[PDB]
């Protein structure tokens, strides 16, 4: 998991639904 | 006429068996429930010898209770330094195929034995500082059971002649045959006082000879299948031999007779090296289930299991210092247990 | 610790640790055959093509793998208390003549010699190599000869290709396992080396065999 | 037939022997164990003090 | 852009895939342990290639263990109640394990290529030569390229619209510049080398072992070429999923897309399915095992 | 058995010179090598020290560096190669076979011996130099040492050897105790850690010589003062 900003509602919740990975 | 032969052979056969059972008036299970047992012992391992790449088919100590020779099938003959773990030297063999080795209690001279009929015996102490071949006893005419030093000049040999040879190491013929056994023989022991010793053979019957004289003075039967090691109590007096019958039978030289077999229902393989203690109240068995036994040689039952090998052990040996005892098996593992 | 003579002794030690790894390796790379079989069923032959008291070490190379047979059976001693000496051979080499299934039931003696050294308890993976000398005088005498005097239980046509393909058979049917222990076949072909070719391909391919079983692909 | 005159003789010759009573064999078996019992290192477990090992 | 947002996993997902990821990992952790103790007690066979296939074994027991769990818990609580050490130490372990996993498979094949391609050293039992050195290249390679995720992942709170984050990510920023140049693309390199690196080194050399096999002799040849090229393609197969999901992931996403939610989900189920088909393939390799050699057939008969 | 050494002659101080000793007789490659120096009047002193194979080397402070050594087992040769030679050099130099295992005699045997003209060790201590004796009478000698050679092994690695007048020394006594092959039984060796003597009973002819003690603990191998009999 990662995501390009710190302001990304949606990549941060992918995130935490993304696996240890 | 031959007939009547083998009438008064059976018939004298017939006497000395019931002037056995005369004599035979009691058994010493019956009294060695009085003397307390040594209850349970435990041999854990000290040292381990990696240093074969084949399966080992004899090994032997030396009368320093140090040093030992084991005979591997991979054609390399090694001696080794119980204490510290040492490959002293390595001698090759003119033929991989090896049955026995023997070490001279002087320890200046080792033999050597194999399938072919030949049993060479190598010098250690030389000028040169290499170990190199002394003596071959050829002339044998079948397969080499075992070898024993006597002198540095006296060595007797067991053949698949179903035979026994005294030769002489200084001239290279055999001064005394040994003949009479039906079957060929395959282990050999000598007495502590080196004045008699016995032969086993695949007869189911182990004969005892007279060294001084050459013939045999008597022998025993009662056995069930080939007869695969023997062991000389130390008094001298008696012995224990070992069969593919998993019965380790009792003999003794002055009651001419046997005092007790040794078998048991959980193991059903072959027993392969039979040996004692310097004391004489246990002695030790490698059967071919890859575990060693030991048992009590006076109150015949199971005392323990060395269980510490994977695989058959093709030999065993007791220091005469008494110490440690050394396990061959076809691994190529050497294990020493204290 | 160490004194400077054991550290020595430590040195000789190792330095002969790997004098035997090296001989180990230098015989490792080598093949092993067994070689037995009847009277005069052609042993002296198969050393004769395979050169150029009890054990006959038969010295041989080829393109490569230097091959090594042991005669064993020229000698006569007990029958199975050594055998399990040759434990970890190769192969092992059947060499049977023809001209003996005549000559006296010496060839069911031939058949319960195979079937004791294939069936042995030791020789449960080893390969076997059979060789059928002197077939031309095996296809004379049974022109001259019946075929059912050696099998009271099998009668055919007397044809020097059907019987031998019969007796082949009936020789490798004696097994009582496939899947581990297999069973190569020859006639004897001539005397030049188109023996010997054949069994270095069988040599080639039991060593295959055995290596994908080791690496678990068998 | 020899070997029938040779095995008769040997089997008589092994007749005639002044054997011993079995207890009494048994008695001095006995004996001896007992007697170098106590220095055996492996029927008498040894401290770590003797040990080569 | 803000989507509708119903993104999130279903019930009856998440319920079958509890159970599967289960069963999963004891029977994966069953088959290595059994694998263990046979390679063992194989003494008398053991060699370079029982070697190979003990570290295999091991490398991939333990990466189910360290994987499956917290992956699967992730479904229950998605939450992360670890601390800073376990969050940046798990990811670096599951990469190195996938390396060794995957590296154990290239060295498998390239001893069961030479099997039959080096009959020159045809025989020898024990600890071969230089095999011993490609077990511990394969070990220290792993983690040499498997570390910078053990600098990449922290722990992060934002409060989200109704709740507050406990991120363990990738950060995207991060002090040193050759972090951001692994991360911004790191899922290509993790593709290649996990993937088509390893896939193309083991069929390569079977294929050259297979060019090399070729009357029972010949149906055994295409037996065992049949075997080991399934096993391959069955690897394969079970490894696709997750370089592709993280592919997808990243660059088929558009920053401006109102139905890209929808698809976010789709990929997390996605995901899911490929790390569990992931242990699939760790467990595949014992089985096959079983399945061709009479020798470990045996064994597991005990 | 022989060994045969050759390459010494006269050279200039600062100069170089390389010695060669050729062994026949024995496996060459399975014994260590040593070489002593003998100056012109003291005693011995070891030099150096090859393992078998070359796989160790040892050199004694005095030379290290400027001396170097080397071994060509295939055709049995032995080369002792030295640059920048001082004018103290100039001495006899010895090379003695040995080898290592459980009951074995190192220093069984010794070179013919080449003379030499240029123009934290534990000592050996002899109490005199130089005795006076008859044939036919017991003669102890002994010798101390700066600390106990009795090993936790139970060895006591001390060696004793008798150089006649004009030929190269032997070994008398391997651990203090153990006869020698060749060597009479009228020689015996005793004593403890640091403090040993050698016992001479029923002297005869031909044992009139200089008796060294020679230490094995450690290296370097330092010897004895060297004690001589006189008639």
């Amino acid at each position: 998991c990662s995501c390009s900003s710190l302001m990304d509602k949606e990549c941060v919740y992918f995130c935490h639904l993304d696996i240890i990975w | 006429e031959l007939d009547q032969l083998r009438q008064e052979a059976e018939q004298l056969k017939n006497q000395i068996r019931d002037a056995r059972k005369a004599c035979a008036d009691a058994t010493l299970s019956q009294i060695t429930n009085n003397i307390d047992p040594v209850g349970r012992i435990q041999m854990r391992t000290r040292r381990t010898l990696r240093g074969h790449l084949a399966k080992i088919y004899a090994m032997h100590w030396g009368t320093d209770s140090r040093l030992l020779v084991s005979a591997s099938q991979d054609g390399k003959l090694i001696i080794w330094d119980s204490y510290t773990t040492n490959k002293v030297h390595a001698i090759p063999l003119r033929s991989s195929w090896v049955m026995t080795c023997a070490y001279a209690p002087s320890g200046n001279y080792v033999a050597c034995g194999g399938l072919d009929n030949i049993c060479s015996i190598y010098n250690l102490k030389t000028r040169e500082g290499n170990v190199r071949v002394s003596r071959e006893l050829a002339g044998h005419t079948g397969y080499l059971s075992c070898c024993r030093f006597l002198d540095d000049n006296q060595i007797v040999t067991s053949s698949g002649d179903t035979t026994c040879a005294l030769w002489d190491i200084e001239t290279g013929q055999q001064t005394t045959t040994f003949t009479g056994h039906t079957g060929d023989v395959m282990s050999l022991s000598l007495a502590p006082d080196t004045r008699l010793f016995v032969s086993g053979a695949c007869d189911a019957s182990a004969k005892l000879w007279d060294v001084r004289e050459g013939m045999c003075r008597q022998t025993f039967t009662g056995h069930e299948s080939d007869i695969n090691a023997i062991c000389f109590f130390p008094n001298g007096n008696a012995f224990a031999t070992g069969s593919d019958d998993a019965t380790c039978r009792l003999f003794d030289l002055r009651a001419d007779q046997e005092l007790m077999t040794y078998s048991h229902d959980n193991i059903i393989c072959g027993i392969t090296s039979v040996s004692f203690s310097k004391s004489g109240r246990l002695l030790l068995a490698g059967y071919d289930d890859f575990n060693c036994n030991v048992w009590d040689a006076l109150k015949a039952d199971r005392a323990g299991v060395l269980a510490g090998h994977d695989n058959r052990v093709s030999c065993l040996g007791v220091t005469d210092d008494g110490m440690a005892v050394a396990t061959g098996s076809w691994d190529s593992f050497l294990k020493i247990w204290n | 610790t160490l004194s400077a003579e054991d550290k020595a002794a430590v040195e000789r030690s190792k330095m002969i640790d790997r004098n035997l790894r090296e001989d180990g390796e230098k015989a490792a790379r080598e093949v092993k055959l067994l070689l037995l079989g009847a009277g005069e069923s052609g042993k002296s032959t198969i050393v004769k093509q395979m050169k150029i008291t009890g054990i006959v070490e038969t010295h041989f190379t080829f393109k490569d793998l230097h091959f090594k047979m042991f005669d064993v059976g020229g000698q006569r001693s007990e029958r199975k208390k050594w055998i399990h000496c040759f434990e970890g051979v190769t192969a092992i080499i059947f060499c049977v003549a023809l001209s003996d299934y005549d000559l006296v039931n010496r060839m069911h003696e031939s058949m319960k010699l195979f079937d004791s050294i294939c069936n042995n308890k030791w020789f449960t993976d080893t390969s076997i190599i059979l060789f059928l000398n002197k077939k031309d005088l095996f296809e004379e005498k049974i022109k001259k000869s019946p075929l059912t005097i050696c099998y009271p239980e099998y009668a055919g046509s007397n044809t020097y290709e059907e019987a031998a393909a019969y007796i082949q058979c009936q020789f490798e049917d004696l097994n009582k396992r496939k899947d581990t222990k297999e069973i190569y076949t020859h006639f004897t072909c001539a005397t030049d080396t188109k023996n010997v070719q054949f069994v270095f391909d069988a040599v080639t391919d039991v060593i295959i065999k055995n290596n994908l079983k080791d690496c678990g692909l068998f | 037939i020899a070997q029938a005159r040779k095995l008769v003789e040997q089997l008589k010759m092994e007749a005639n022997i002044d054997r011993i009573k079995v207890s009494k064999a048994a008695a001095d078996l006995m004996a001896y164990c007992e007697a170098h019992a106590k220095e055996d290192p492996l029927l008498t477990p040894v401290p770590a003090s003797e040990n080569p090992f | 852009p803000p989507c509708q947002g119903p993104i999130e996993i279903k019930e009856t997902f998440k319920y079958i895939n509890t159970v599967v990821s289960c069963l999963v990992f004891v029977l994966g952790i069953i088959g290595n342990s059994t694998l263990l103790y046979i390679i063992y007690k194989n003494k008398c066979m053991r060699n370079g290639p029982n070697i190979l296939i003990a570290s295999l074994a091991l490398g991939d027991l333990l990466h189910i263990v360290i994987d499956i769990p917290i992956n699967v818990y992730k479904l229950l609580a998605e939450d992360w109640p670890f601390g800073a050490e376990m969050c940046k130490l798990v990811p670096f372990i599951q990469k190195a394990s996938v390396g060794i996993t995957v590296l154990s498979l290239c060295a498998l094949s390239i001893d069961r290529y030479r099997a039959v391609a080096s009959w020159s050293r045809i025989k020898g039992i024990g600890v071969p030569k230089w095999t011993a050195v490609e077990i511990v290249l394969i070990w220290v390679v792993s983690v040499v390229l498997a570390v910078p995720e053990a600098i990449g992942f922290d722990i992060i709170t934002m409060d989200y619209k109704g709740s507050y984050l406990r991120i363990c990510l990738l950060h995207p920023v991060q002090k040193t510049a050759f972090m951001q140049f692994y991360k911004t693309a790191k899922d290509w390199w993790l593709f290649s080398f996990y993937f088509c690196l390893p896939l193309a080194i083991t069929a390569f050399f079977y294929t050259l072992m297979t060019c090399e096999m070729l009357n029972d002799h010949l149906k055994q040849r295409r037996e065992v070429a049949k075997t080991v090229f399934c096993l391959v393609l069955v690897f394969a197969l079970c490894w696709l999923p997750l370089h592709l999901s993280r592919i997808l992931k990243l660059t088929l996403y558009n920053q401006n897309d109102p139905n890209r939610c929808e698809l976010l989900s789709f990929l997390l189920v996605l995901d899911y399915i490929g790390i569990n088909m992931a242990s699939l393939n760790s467990c595949i390799n014992p089985i096959a095992l079983y399945l061709v050699s009479k020798r470990f057939k045996n064994a597991f008969k005990s | 058995v022989q060994l045969v050494e050759s390459g010494g002659g006269l050279v200039q101080p600062g100069g170089s010179r390389k010695l060669s000793c050729s062994a026949s007789g024995f496996a060459f490659s399975s014994f260590g090598m040593h070489w002593v120096r003998q100056a012109p009047e003291k005693g011995l002193e070891w030099v150096a020290y090859i393992s078998s194979g070359s796989g160790t080397i040892y050199y004694a402070d005095t030379v290290k560096g400027r001396f170097t050594i080397s071994r060509d087992d295939p055709k049995n040769t032995l080369f002792l190669q030295m640059t920048s030679l001082r004018s103290e050099d100039t001495a006899m130099y010895y090379c003695v076979r040995s080898i290592y295992y459980y009951g074995s005699s190192p220093f069984d045997f010794w070179g013919q011996g080449t003379t030499l003209t240029v123009s934290s060790d534990i000592v050996m201590t002899q109490a005199t130099s130089s005795v006076p004796v008859t044939p036919g009478e017991s003669v102890s000698i002994s010798c101390r040492s700066s600390k106990s050679l009795l090993h936790s092994n139970g060895n006591t690695y001390l060696y004793w050897f008798l150089q006649r007048p004009g030929q190269s020394p032997q070994l008398l006594i391997y651990r203090m105790s153990n006869l020698a092959s060749g060597v009479p039984d009228r020689f015996s060796g005793s004593g403890s850690g640091t403090a040993f003597t050698l016992t001479i009973s029923r002297l005869e002819a031909e044992d009139v010589g200089v008796y060294y003690c020679m230490q094995h603990l450690e290296y370097p191998l330092t010897f004895g003062a060297g004690t001589k009999l006189e008639l």
